[PDB]
């Protein structure tokens, strides 16, 4: 459940995984959570 | 009518143009973007900018938000990229 | 000065200007914005546009996410609003 992650913590996971990204904002949160999930499970 | 839409989009500041003004954003995609709250082309430009003009992020976001296929997303991205190189 | 930063920002396309060129974005705010991925002024412009240029929404977002105070968020909001009025 990525909802417990703050925007900073979500940004840190994207950086850790070297997943190209910009800011985590209301319009990008869903995208980055989906990308993190797909990368972790595949 | 993709090349006509692209040419007209990149020629001038977008102001209050609707999302359907973007190359690649046909009737199905435009209606879906407006239903999701991306009701003007500048709102989609905003999304392209918060995604740091990243093609892969933008195209992935558009496919997830409005169901765009590869061709539609490539065209919408190209129009926003060429517009931003000129006016931004 | 704040007036000079605002005047310089709204005078021309922002292109690749850093986030610190935005009026109201000093060393502290600029560093927090850079940590969030807002390296360039255009990334902040993107969020302003996704928020449909709404002052209350943009200012609440900047205050909560980057630690901006009322004056700083007003100065940054004002620079982006007047820039979009001139160029978008």
């Amino acid at each position: 459940n990525y909802a417990d992650l703050s925007d900073t913590e979500l940004t840190t996971l994207l950086r850790r995984y070297n997943i190209p990204h910009g800011p985590v904002v209301g319009s990008t949160r869903r995208l980055y959570e989906k990308k993190i999930f797909e990368y972790e499970t595949q | 009518t993709t090349s006509q839409k692209h040419r007209d989009f990149v020629a001038e500041p977008m102001g209050e143009k609707p999302v359907g003004s973007l190359a690649g954003i046909g009737e199905v995609l435009g209606k879906k973007l407006e239903e999701r709250g991306f009701d003007k082309a500048y709102v989609v430009l905003g999304q392209f900018l918060v995604l740091k003009k990243d093609e892969d992020l933008f195209r992935e976001w558009l496919k997830d938000t409005a169901g765009a296929n590869a061709k539609q997303s490539r065209d919408a991205f190209g129009a926003l990229r060429e517009w931003a190189d000129a006016f931004l």
